[PDB]
RNA sequence: GGCCGCUCCAGAAGAGGGCCCCCUUGCCCGUUAUCGGGGGCUAGGCUCGAUGUCGGCC
């Protein structure tokens, strides 16, 4: 009978100076027994507290760990640029070890209206057998968004796939791809292939489309 | 700054298909530590995988490789490894070698203290396969404010990565490279896109570069407006 | 009614075992290994013990 780890929230956006919180529960008494983890983008971790409380060598004293019987806290007393990464909590109160599945710490800034855009699939791809709709959100914050494949105005669903960057290293935003697959005999079968984009920098959702062979 | 741990040993198997990883560990003993495994699979957390006390032989697994694996030492080497069997898709994962240093005034095995770099494993049956490169071209009716989108769509390759330029490096601003999908095919695809100046459409020209080295392919594609 | 027992029956019977919580391991302890103390539960299901509503002897 293993020991859980919850980590919420899964992400957050803070600035330089702020004070950020990161909480972790277990599922059961895990008494003192839990590290921090700090991990980059294609790098390891690093551990950054053990038993709940103590910092390790060499880990800045703007770190620091506390707890409340089941729940854990991880925090940042003034975040620094550095400091926007991963963080897991992991207890080792008994084995096996168990690990929360991360808070991202997340650059906050203004929000901003994703610029939409809709690409019918080329005539290369259409001679293949497959046809691939794309619709791109471009740079966009807050990272949540909500993006609907209307196809002779029905809704999609699962023929569909999303991938999101990294926060821009320069503007700090989010981009976007939703692709919606279909084969060449799907695809001809229909006419109106619409997009439709629901965020917090729109006043309301923004829908581009095309009709096939137009 | 002296505490080091090298991993090696990952790379492409076949399900059903084994690996040998190694960690080659400096600035300390072995012998005065725990040893562990703990993999991450692509935009996923961390697991736990398997430990190992080397002054002990003491091992512990994880359940879903118990059977499959097995983490052993070597400490004229000052080398842990783990022999992977019975691979399958959803190994797949970085692999990170990890130290627990030993306390003999403690009584009980603490955090992971040092992780090394992490060792990449992939399980696929899929046969190693150069994209096909498809344009995303902007068309008169998607002008935003001056602002045009296009883009190539680079699918169905295998395995990772690909790299995707544009213009051979001369276009660098506005260029989105999305991270690759794992289709259920179990082949990948990616978009890399870029917004351009709508009144530039006539007088420059836009090429992606997409390489992909398993393929030893290297694929040029310009992307221009269609009319009417 | 006595004595000797637990082979059988009874649960009237309490330890083992198992789960949870507190104390940053906190008398002493601690397998290259997570303890100890305290608290909250679990009973007739296994082991051992005890008992008689049981068995044997007189
Ligand atoms: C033994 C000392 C302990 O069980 C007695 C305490 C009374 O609580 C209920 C009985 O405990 C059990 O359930 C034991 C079950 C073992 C198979």
């Amino acid at each position: 009978s293993d020991i859980q780890m919850t980590q919420s929230p899964s992400s957050l956006s803070a600035s330089v100076g702020d004070r950020v919180t990161i909480t972790c529960r277990a599922s059961q008494s895990v008494y003192y027994s839990v590290a921090w983890y700090q991990q980059k983008p294609g790098k390891a971790p690093k551990l950054l507290i053990y038993s709940a409380s103590y910092l390790y060598s060499g880990v800045p004293s703007r770190f620091s760990g506390s707890r409340s019987g089941t729940d854990f806290t991880l925090t940042i007393s003034s975040l620094q640029p550095e400091d926007f990464a991963t963080y897991y909590c992991q207890q080792y109160r008994r084995r096996p070890i168990t690990f929360g599945q991360g808070t991202k710490v997340e650059i906050k800034r203004t929000v901003a209206a994703p610029s939409v855009f809709i690409f019918p699939p080329s005539d290369e791809q259409l001679k293949s057998g497959t046809a691939s709709v794309v619709c791109l959100l471009n740079n966009f914050y807050p990272r949540e968004a909500k993006v609907q494949w209307k196809v002779d105005n029905a809704l999609q669903s699962g023929n569909s796939q999303e991938s999101v960057t990294e926060q821009d290293s320069k503007d700090s935003t989010y981009s976007l791809s939703s692709t919606l697959t279909l084969s060449k005999a799907d695809y001809e079968k229909h006419k109106v292939y619409a997009c439709e984009v629901t965020h917090q920098g729109l006043s309301s959702p923004v829908t581009k489309s095309f009709n096939r062979g137009e | 700054s002296e505490v080091q741990l090298v991993e090696s040993g990952g790379g492409l198997v076949q399900p059903g298909g084994s690996l040998r990883l190694s960690c080659a560990a400096s600035g300390f003993s072995l012998s005065s530590s725990s040893m562990h495994w703990v993999r991450q699979a692509p935009g996923k957390g961390l697991e736990w995988v398997a430990s190992i006390s080397p002054y002990s032989g003491s091992t512990s697994y994880a359940d879903s490789v118990k059977g499959r694996f097995t983490i052993s030492a070597d400490t004229s080497k000052n080398t842990a490894y783990l022999q992977m069997n019975s691979l399958r898709a959803e190994d797949t994962a970085v692999y990170y070698c990890a130290r627990t240093k030993y306390h003999y005034k403690n009584y009980y095995w603490w955090a992971l203290d040092y992780w090394g770099q992490g060792t990449l494993v992939t399980v696929s049956s899929a046969s190693t396969k150069g994209p096909s490169v498809f344009p995303l071209a902007p068309s008169s009716k998607s002008t935003s404010g001056g602002t045009a989108a296009l883009g190539c769509l680079v699918k169905d390759y295998f395995p990772e990565p690909v790299t995707v330029s544009w213009n051979s490096g001369a276009l660098t601003s506005g260029v989105h490279t999305f991270p690759a999908v794992l289709q259920s095919s179990g082949l990948y695809s990616l978009s890399s896109v870029v917004t351009v100046p709508s009144s530039s459409l006539g007088t420059q020209t836009y090429i992606c570069n997409v390489n992909h080295k398993p393929s030893n392919t290297k694929v040029d594609k310009k992307v221009e407006p269609k009319s009417c």
